[PDB]
């Protein structure tokens, strides 16, 4: 199959910026290249076909260029409705393979997270499990490391995290990490700690509590 | 508008068969696209319903059947034996004329394949404390744990509280049940003055929970 490579995988830009994103095909595909926009929870929308032809109804700030192996999508003046993921797709040879997508996110200054930790509820402990939640609130950029420590032992395999979509008001992310233990395991340990690493912090921030204190 | 209308959400067990549909209203070919959760678009294959000529991406050849009924402008994607790894959104796409390929898309069919069974969430408080207070701001929330399938909705104070609310994407646990948190930041001086209730609805299990979150 033809391999489609998009660059970069994500980029940060401001409203009014000129943004370019690239797509490479592993062989010449002539001008047979589509560009799509996708937003969370929605189907892809065709913006550009045949490398440079605008689909009906697409704003003229969108343009495409290139032929052979190397293609670009330019947005001449980025608008708030343009923050989205973009995909390229070759239409030359079946199967009509896609690039891996480029996410265009809102640029802002670095913002350290506010870190909050939540012990398990008595309701949950009665039900036989213990979830400890570590909240990183309103930070930028999206990259963050959360490490769980139980009595200063680093945990693996017993936590999961997820991150919000960028807030369109302050352009920050939030992250929730949940450490889940059995009730028996929770009761064998005292000190529950989440250690947060982020560009906005000059050194790691630890939030912790002692079980039953 | 030329449009492609797909069949509704599916929740299946491993080994079950499944046929989903794509109907044209208002294309001489219909393609199929897979999007696994949190992943990009993948081309599966194409059918020309005039005479049902099909082609498959080598990755999908022998894994799925594409077919069509020209008489009712419908194309299909069929599995005889679903796997958990078939969990995805499936889109159909076509061409509204001879010059613009892939200009019409279906709305997508969400397919979940799991051994898990329908189950309503447990809703646990994330209580505000000194361990969740930062210079006059407190955080509080609800842990909406161990439900299947997606989705759940969360509001605060019946939709009256929206400022500072973060409702996270669910994670799929090793149990096959989802879990998500919803948090809000509030003035710490409001604790004990303003009531904070998370309203959780899980339609697949007919579960509605209103959980008061107190210090
Ligand atoms: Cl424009
Ligand atoms: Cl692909
Ligand atoms: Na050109």
């Amino acid at each position: 199959d033809i391999q489609m490579t998009q660059s970069p995988s994500s980029l940060s830009a401001s409203v009014g910026d000129r943004v370019t994103i690239t797509c490479r095909a592993s062989q010449s595909i002539y001008s047979a290249l589509n560009w799509y926009q996708q937003k969370p929870g929605k189907a892809p929308k065709l913006l550009i076909y045949a490398a440079s032809a605008l689909q009906s109804g697409v704003p003229s700030r969108f343009s495409g260029s290139g032929s052979g192996t190397d293609f670009t999508l330019t947005i001449s003046s980025l608008q708030p409705e343009d923050f989205a993921t973009y995909y390229c797709q070759q239409t030359d040879i079946h199967p009509y393979t896609f690039g891996q997508g480029t996410k265009v996110e809102i640029k802002r200054t670095v913002a350290a997270p506010s870190v909050f930790i939540f012990p398990p509820s008595d309701e949950q402990l009665k039900s036989g499990t213990a979830s400890v939640v570590c909240l990183l609130n309103n930070f930028y950029p999206r990259e963050a490391k959360v490490q769980w420590k139980v009595d200063n032992a680093l945990q693996s395999g017993n936590s999961q995290e997820s991150v919000t979509e960028q807030d369109s008001k302050d352009s920050t992310y939030s992250l929730s990490s949940t450490l889940t233990l059995s009730k028996a395991d929770y009761e064998k340990h005292k000190v529950y700690a989440c250690e947060v690493t982020h560009q906005g912090l000059s050194s790691p921030v630890t939030k912790s509590f002692n079980r039953g204190e | 508008q030329m449009q492609l209308v797909q069949s509704g959400t599916e929740v299946k067990k491993p080994g079950e068969s499944l046929k989903i549909s794509c109907k044209g209203s208002g294309t001489y070919w219909i393609g199929w696209v897979r999007q696994m959760p949190g992943k990009g678009l993948e081309w599966m294959g194409i059918i020309y319903p005039g005479d049902s000529e099909t082609r498959y991406s080598p990755s999908f050849q022998g894994q799925v059947t594409i077919s069509a009924d020209k008489s009712i402008n419908t194309a299909y994607l069929q599995w005889s034996s679903l796997k958990a790894s078939d969990t995805a959104i499936y889109y159909c796409a076509g061409g509204s004329g001879i010059s613009t390929p892939m200009d019409v898309w279906g709305q997508g069919t969400t397919v979940t394949v799991s051994s898990a069974s329908t189950k309503g969430p447990s809703v646990f408080p994330l209580a505000p404390s000194s361990k969740s207070t930062s210079g006059g701001t407190a955080a509080l929330g609800c842990l909406v744990k161990d439900y299947f399938p997606e989705p759940v909705t969360v509001s605060w104070n019946s939709g009256a509280l929206t400022s500072g609310v973060h409702t996270f994407p669910a994670v799929l646990q090793s149990s096959g049940l989802y879990s998500l948190s919803s948090v809000v930041t509030v003035p710490s001086s409001s604790l004990g003055t303003q009531t904070y209730i998370c309203n959780v609805n899980h339609k697949p299990s007919n579960t509605k929970v209103d959980k008061k979150v107190e210090p």
